[PDB]
């Protein structure tokens, strides 16, 4: 078991910015993926972004490319997701998940990840 | 006689291949124009070109001969237009895979360009007009590469306008593709030679070298963008590409001029040039300096051109004009099978998924192994 902990989500005003953080724990993470998935009410779990902590490779979903940016704070293990210009469609619950970096890993498939965090809502409200 | 179906075809070959935007492909994609990451480009988008080309090779080869060449050339023009329209306006990874597929269709259709002249020119103007059709495309390639860098560095044009210019070029290339005469005949249907063993050896070397060179050329620009990112440093891709092409052209001519009994020196020269290509790839990988990376590329391309010209001379020296098409089709098909296998194993997200920084170590080892495999049986 590897314990993951998201932190830093909540209400945000439509069009404005927010930063989520997934304080992974419980093991070494020099050979780990770390990707964020979301689940809006009535929809299926969606891929948001991913980072390969070994080579630093980063992948993004086309719905967030350019708007979101994911980076690793190595000295602290706390992976971060920086959402810029959140839009009304971004209301969701965001999960951070990890998988041991291995052969033939499908980065964008929600069934690939062994560990999941409890999630934290990002209610992108619009007045 | 042989003029009009040669001026029209050479103008098509020129304008289609003059695409100033190709050198700056990676800097265009990964910049603020598309926001695509290096990992996505190298491990999800680019591999699709090999797969689509492999799938579309043989069906296009048969269709060209059944349909008598011109319509396939028209299809290639249409594919150029569609590929560049998507590359300009298409966004996201999901569209770049379609762009790669359409470019794979574009490359597969190149058969119906080079072979068209044979069907409509006499056999007393075949030998030379082949040279005109090759040289026009090569000159267009070098001119486009030089123009790209000239504009980027002395005019300050963003990479989007290079693509606009490339689209404007391929549109005019398509126009000249409607005017060719429809061949009244064809090679096989409107009209196993490998039994020779030496031809098989030369074909194996040709196919392996072509696969390795096509992979390296597909994934070179990403190495330059990682060693000297375009976002904060000067990038010289156009000039380096032009000089590499010119060096390849001079190497090809030099091999054609110098007279040497290749039945004895061909294997030695092929081994030496494979070792040179492996060493140059290792130099292009390890060194952090960008200029050494450009020099390694230049040496790689020149040595590969020498190798491939020797290999092509050895294969084609005994084959009839009729067997050329089929023999080279099979040779490029084997090359594409090898390239697809290695791409799936190494680059694809469904395989090892290596980044560009370590891919060239594998490619250098691959070329060194190609060199070393042929040298065995040394005692006893
Ligand atoms: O580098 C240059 N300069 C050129 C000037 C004129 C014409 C062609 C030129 N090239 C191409 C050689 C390097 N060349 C190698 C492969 C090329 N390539 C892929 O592998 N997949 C592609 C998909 C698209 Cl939509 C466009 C280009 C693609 C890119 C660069
Ligand atoms: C790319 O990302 C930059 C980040 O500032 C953004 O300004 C730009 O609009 C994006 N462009 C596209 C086409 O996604």
């Amino acid at each position: 078991q590897v314990q993951l902990v998201e932190s830093g989500g909540g209400l945000v005003q439509a069009g404005d910015s927010l930063r989520l953080s997934c304080a992974a724990s419980g093991r070494t993470f020099s050979n780990y993926y770390m990707a964020w998935f979301r689940q809006a009410p009535g929809k299926e779990r969606e891929f948001v972004a991913a980072i390969r902590l070994s080579y630093g490779s980063t992948y993004y979903a086309d719905s967030v490319r350019g708007r979101f940016t994911i980076s690793k704070d190595n000295a602290k293990n706390t992976v971060n997701l920086r959402m810029n210009s959140l839009k009304s469609e971004d209301t969701a619950i965001y999960y951070c998940a990890a998988a041991e970096d291995r052969w033939a890993l499908a980065v964008r498939t929600a069934t690939t990840y062994n560990y999941w965090g409890q999630g934290t809502q990002v209610t992108v409200s619009s007045h | 006689s042989w003029i009009y179906p040669t001026v029209i075809l050479c103008l098509f070959g020129f304008f289609s291949m003059m695409r100033p935007s190709e050198p700056f492909l990676i800097p265009y994609l990964s910049g603020p124009d598309k926001n695509l990451t290096s990992a996505e480009i190298t491990n999800e988008i680019f591999p699709v070109w090999t797969y689509s080309y492999l799938v579309l090779l043989l069906p296009v080869f048969v269709l060209t001969d059944y349909v008598r060449y011109k319509p396939v050339i028209i299809l290639q023009g249409i594919s150029f237009i569609i590929t560049w329209l998507l590359l300009l306006f298409g966004q996201g990874v999901k569209t770049m895979q379609v762009v790669e597929f359409f470019y794979g269709m574009v490359t597969a259709a190149e058969v119906a360009y080079y072979a068209y002249i044979y069907s409509v020119v006499s056999p007393e103007h075949y030998q030379r007009v082949s040279g005109y059709c090759r040289s026009v495309t090569l000159a267009a390639y070098t001119a486009g590469s030089v123009l790209a860098q000239l504009l980027v560095s002395l005019a300050n044009m963003s990479y989007f306008y290079l693509n606009v210019i490339s689209l404007a070029s391929v549109s005019v290339a398509f126009l000249f593709s409607l005017f060719l005469p429809m061949p009244k005949k064809s090679m096989f249907f409107h009209a196993e030679c490998y039994s020779s063993k030496r031809l098989f050896y030369w074909s194996l070397w040709w196919a392996f070298a072509t696969a390795g060179f096509n992979q390296v050329l597909n994934y070179v620009q990403i190495l330059w963008d990682y060693k000297a990112p375009s976002q904060d440093s000067s990038i010289y891709n156009g000039a380096v590409e032009a000089i590499a092409t010119f060096g390849g052209a001079v190497a090809a001519f030099a091999v054609g001029y110098v007279k040497v009994n290749w039945d004895l020196l061909g294997e030695l020269a092929l081994v030496v040039f494979s070792v040179v290509n492996a060493g140059s790839l290792f130099l292009m990988h390890y060194t952090a300096n960008i200029w050494a990376c450009y020099a390694g590329y230049l040496i790689f391309k020149s040595s590969y051109m020498l190798l491939i010209t020797i290999a092509v001379f050895q294969i084609a020296v005994n084959l009839n004009v009729e067997r050329y098409a089929l023999v080279f089709g099979i040779n490029t098909f084997i090359a594409l099978v090898i390239q697809t296998i290695m791409t799936v194993i190494v680059v694809d997200q469904r395989g090892l998924n290596l980044p560009v920084s370590i891919q060239f170590l594998v490619y250098g080892s691959y070329f060194a192994v190609i060199a070393g495999i042929f040298l065995m049986r040394s005692m006893y």
